[PDB]
DNA sequence: AGAATCCCGGTGCCGAGGCCGCTCAATTGGTCGTAGACAGCTCTAGCACCGCTTAAACGCACGTACGCGCTGTCCCCCGCGTTTTAACCGCCAAGGGGATTACTCCCTAGTCTCCAGGCACGTGTCAGATATATACATC
DNA sequence: GATGTATATATCTGACACGTGCCTGGAGACTAGGGAGTAATCCCCTTGGCGGTTAAAACGCGGGGGACAGCGCGTACGTGCGTTTAAGCGGTGCTAGAGCTGTCTACGACCAATTGAGCGGCCTCGGCACCGGGATTCT
């Protein structure tokens, strides 16, 4: 019962998920690996964070079909490489 | 490093996208997906910002880099 | 000052003839900047693609209404190029 | 007068005019131009605004916000073809459960 | 016919001719049996008018339609029954006393 | 009377066109649609608001949008001429344009009672129907059970209590009697599936009534009002069938 | 039998939808936009090939997700989720 | 004008041996008797979509002529690019 | 000498900087523009000749055919990612049954 | 009476025939890779015309070629696109 | 032993591979303008740091809604053979639209002059966010 | 009955609606020139219809593999609880580079003049398609 409680009370907002501070530590240790020494605008990082929730969002709306298509609730390894395999080459 | 993004992190993420029950190994591929999508947004992102011969991604250059794979910001200026 | 331009007083004005009770955050008109520069883009990108694609140098009415067409979907095209032509029908006889 | 008041338009038809110009769409713009693409600049923006009007009243707010314009995009089929490539910061998502998902 | 009676006879009769007026061109000079409407613009044609709108479109007006948005208006089709039937059943009455 | 009747009723059946789903008069806000039929903009616009999802024409199977609709321009102008024709008519027949259309001007009674006018010269296709007696808002019916049903051959009687805002919000449809069957309440209320989130201007008198004895003919135990017998006409349905049909026998009025 | 028909198939260069009758659905969907129009030999052909590869993309991917279920033989079911998740109807 | 047009069921041009041959090369080994009816629909609304655009720039080109050119740039406005028929 | 002769290019640097004006991508295209262009160019082309070679030389064949030219390109992951949303007239399919599909 | 259209058809043949000296290409095979280098030019020429309007600059130089191969191709096959492009320009400029 | 995938040798089809002759577009060299490269400075917004706050995340134990595999029964799909349709080849003619030239003159580019519509900035109201107490609608 | 969701209010902390003064792009009015608009020629190639051959689609039947509906077993999550964890907030202080301004110069648009690398069509073989028979899969 609280999945639904959850499901209704998070589509309703707007706020970011993800915390902002680790997400932050996760864009640097990727990019030192293109330039290293590099600065971010503080509203770049914002912007590259919402674009990535949205991303993962999006996949798990589409992750979602594919598992009830399979007839099952809960989501696999294997209903995520579906959906992003079919998506993915479009 | 990228167990930055706690599991909880990543069930509000699903929560939002309508999922009701996760199985506990969908937290790993998760990461490694999401470790993907950054690397290859940023990738474009810093190369806008070599071209520039800045040494500041600007919010602009993450925004062109989205453009190009299909995913349109709105709200940054672009 | 160097900075870019954007609409927001226009968007104003047409929110005002539009639907006058209410008003816009910041942080929506920052949406609506970014909206009315994608679809400017996306016309006139098409604008620009058709007169090379047919051998012409000039961009009038005659090739965004083709642009148009092609990049709004349903019903939203047959209202804006309706709009369209009225507008330049007023220009014209003014 | 403006080219825009003679049009019967808000939008400045003169920006435009200047904006394709420097833009290089093409090697020239015809008069009419900016003329016809300022109308439709502004009925595109009217029919988000108007949906993002009644979005508020829905909510009981009455000032537009991110989340107003993605949930008039959302609602309406045909902006999600045209803006199907779009995320709108803030925007979160159109509420939806599956009925595999609810209580029977 | 009384002095107010018969002054509305002659509106009724002069009334029949102004709901007619509304579908005209150069050729639909009445009204018409079977009239084609075009969405946005009205500009109603006669029974071989809309094949000129189909080939090129309104004359000065021009709008860029698809051969789709042509029809006949089922609407008119009952209206127009009814107009010339009053029309008739009017001038009779006027006619007896 | 020369010949008044023939000119009222080409004058009135001009009317009976320029007639919207709500309105059962000359529509003084027309707006035009894909499809070949003229709609007010207030009472379209209310349809279109509601939170039903995409909306189905009233008039015909295709459906509605509040875009794809312009001023009806020419129907516009019909209407303002035709009102300087009514005035005339008052002149020319002295008659009235309407079938009792002298309710109040707010539609909440005028359209009631107007259907109920007209009912009188037009009853519903499959059964007979009237006032009640108590208001303008109490109406009976009496209705035969169809071949495909478990009801056949059955009459049940009804007590509908019309709101002010019908038919654009659903009315409280009842039986006086107690019927077996998923969508029936003991105290009769009735809940058909054009009464909730398919309810709109679309249904008449006619349409409603028919309505109800095609549930009979085929129930809907989704959010029964008596899931008593509901669960056993989703689980069995046959059972059902047969359960209904010797209740029928007794108790169908 | 079915494997040998995949194999030969994929192998072979073929248009596989006939060509007269495809022509003639081009020109019933065509003949709604404008009356007597006419059609480049090639441009029929151009817009054949486009058609197949499109179908055979779409049935690869509706074959994916008939597997993912656990089945083989492939719904209309399947078909719709395909669309569903490239975004073709959504 | 003077147009001998033919209004009919086209879409049953493409039948069950086209679709069972088109099914086989994306790799399916069955096929439901479904199928045939579902993809038949999802054919129409491609092509009317890739038709509609290759129309309209012919229409901008005040050609009454569907060229090869027209289709190609039609495909690429849909987001699909086609090779070997174009220049 | 040639421009492309100077640059060692196989591709005309000559024509590639008419097409860059031409189109009109920029007011100015600068002198080191095309050749560089016209390398990438080349590069790519021999990348995908060079594989599709191979690949009639597997089939026995020795004119290069529409099909080939599509297996080089769906045998390599670089081409997949640079191609992929393009079809190829007569290209056919890479071959694919899945194991689900085979007897046991 | 002239062609407006042009191909790459002749330059095709001759890196054909550096790669592979022995073998050659059909016509519907010549007609793929001439669609494929307008394809590729395209891409490269309509990114580089982007970064000029985004760096404000009006004129595309060797850089924002490189920067757009950069952009457009993939891992390793970009490695190589810039290297060749690279030596080309080099040798051209110094004129050795 | 049966039926479908290749190979081997042979003729012949028509595709492409090389060369003739011509001329648009490539190449060269010179003039002048300015857009870009560079140097040089201000002070904006970002980096790293500290300490306190408290909502978020870690880890554990209970027990049960779901996932997984197995059995059994139904039907509707695939393979086969036979009949019927109309897909396709090759041929014929008419004739409608495409691509081409050659002249016209109307529309847009570029030039300066001069002005008020939008920009940055600051002031003062007030619209939404938090938290409390109010009663119902769910679970 | 026992929790949790919308209701109506007080409070108040930033953000929005409006107004002021500046100047930078807009509009006004004129010349020059070249883009595309019209008329008129004539050459493909599109449409339509003719018949005949015969490959592909359509019908009906056999019967068997796969779909899927129900059963029972096991455990991988979900729910709550309690204990730390570092994420978020505010404030401080340093300084690297983003952006503004001004100067000067490689180098790019543009023109006119020479000429040859590729275009378009024709002559000559040679790589594939496909016939007809054989052996190797391979079920
Ligand atoms: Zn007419
Ligand atoms: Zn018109
Ligand atoms: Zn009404
Ligand atoms: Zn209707």
């Amino acid at each position: 019962t609280v999945a639904l409680r959850e499901i209704r009370r998070y589509q309703k907002s707007t706020e970011l998920l993800i915390r902002k501070l680790p997400f932050q530590r996760l864009v640097r240790e990727i990019a030192q690996d293109f330039k290293t020494d590099l600065r971010f605008q503080s509203s770049a990082v914002m912007a590259l964070q919402e674009a990535s929730e949205a991303y993962l969002v999006g996949l798990f709306e589409d992750t979602n079909l594919a598992a009830i298509h399979a007839k099952r609730v809960t989501i696999m390894p294997k209903d995520i490489q579906l959906a992003r395999r079919i998506r993915g080459e479009r | 490093n990228i167990q930055g993004i706690t599991k909880p992190a990543i069930r509000r993420l699903a929560r939002r996208g309508g999922v009701k029950r996760i199985s506990g190994l969908i937290y790993e591929e998760t990461r490694g997906v999401l470790k993907v999508f950054l690397e290859n947004v940023i990738r474009d992102a810093v190369t806008y910002t070599e071209h520039a011969k800045r040494k500041t991604v600007t919010a602009m250059d993450v925004v062109y880099a989205l453009k190009r794979q299909g995913r349109t910001l709105y709200g940054f200026g672009g | 000052r160097s900075r870019k331009e954007s609409y927001s007083v226009y968007v104003y004005k047409v929110l005002k003839q539009v639907h006058p009770d209410t008003g816009i955050s910041s942080k929506a008109m920052g949406i609506m900047n970014s909206f009315v520069n994608d679809i400017f883009e996306r016309i006139a990108g098409e604008a620009s693609r058709l007169a090379h694609y047919n051998k012409r140098s000039t961009i009038t009415s005659r090739e965004i209404q083709t642009a148009v067409r092609l990049l709004l979907p349903g019903e939203l095209a047959k209202h804006a190029v309706s709009e369209g032509t009225k507008a330049v029908t007023k220009y014209t006889s003014a | 007068k403006s080219r825009s008041s003679r049009a019967g338009l808000q939008f400045p038809v003169g920006r435009v005019h200047r904006l394709l110009r420097k833009g290089n769409y093409a090697e020239r713009v015809g008069a009419g131009a900016p003329v016809y693409m300022a109308a439709v600049l502004e009925y595109l923006t009217a029919e988000i605004l108007e949906l993002a009007g009644n979005a508020a009243r829905d909510n009981k707010k009455t000032r537009i916000i991110p989340r107003h314009l993605q949930l008039a995009i959302r609602n309406d089929e045909e902006l999600n073809k045209l803006l199907g490539k779009v995320t709108i910061a803030q925007g979160g998502v159109l509420p939806n459960i599956q009925a595999v998902l609810l209580p029977k | 016919m009384e002095p107010d009676g018969r002054g509305a006879w002659a509106h009724s009769r002069a009334a029949l001719d102004r709901l007619e007026k509304l579908l005209r061109c150069s050729r639909c000079t009445n009204i018409l049996r079977e009239p084609v409407c075009l969405g946005g613009c009205e500009h109603i044609f006669c029974s071989n008018c809309v094949s000129d709108c189909i080939g090129t479109g309104c004359p000065v007006c021009y709008t860029p339609a698809w051969i789709q948005d042509l029809k006949i208006n089922r609407q008119l089709d009952s209206m127009i029954q009814l107009c010339s039937k009053l029309r008739n059943l009017l001038h009779d009455n006027e006619l007896s006393d | 009377a020369l010949r008044v009747e023939e000119v009222q009723n080409v004058i009135n059946a001009m009317q009976k066109i320029l007639e919207c789903p709500i309105c059962l008069e000359l529509i003084k806000e027309p707006v035009s649609t894909k499809c070949d039929h003229i709609f007010c903009k207030f009472c379209m616009l209310k349809l279109l608001n509601q939170k039903k999802g995409p909306s189905q024409c009233p008039l015909c199977k295709n459906d509605i949008t509040k875009r794809s609709l312009q001023e009806s321009t020419r129907f516009s102008q019909l209407v303002e001429e035709l009102l300087k024709i009514i005035c005339a008519f008052q002149l020319d027949t002295g008659l009235e344009y309407a079938n009792s259309g002298s309710g109040s001007g707010s539609g909440a009674l005028k359209r009631i009672n107007k259907e109920l006018s007209d009912l009188a010269r037009d009853p519903p296709a499959q059964c007979s129907a009237g006032p009640v007696g108590d208001d303008m808002f109490h109406w009976q019916a009496t209705i035969m059970g169809p071949n495909d049903s478990p009801y056949q051959g059955g009459v049940f009687f009804l007590t509908i209590h019309f709101p002010t805002d019908y038919p654009f919000k659903p009315p409280k449809v009842a039986f006086t009697t107690r019927i077996y069957h998923p969508n029936i309440n003991s105290n009769g209320s009735i809940k058909l599936d054009i009464l909730r989130s398919q309810w709109s201007p679309a249904l008449t008198i006619s349409k409603v009534l028919l309505s109800i004895c095609s549930l009979l003919c085929d129930p809907n135990p989704d959010d029964p009002l008596v899931p008593e017998i509901a669960r056993i006409y989703k689980t069995d349905r046959d059972k059902y069938n047969r359960i209904s049909r010797e209740w029928t026998q007794k108790y169908a009025m």
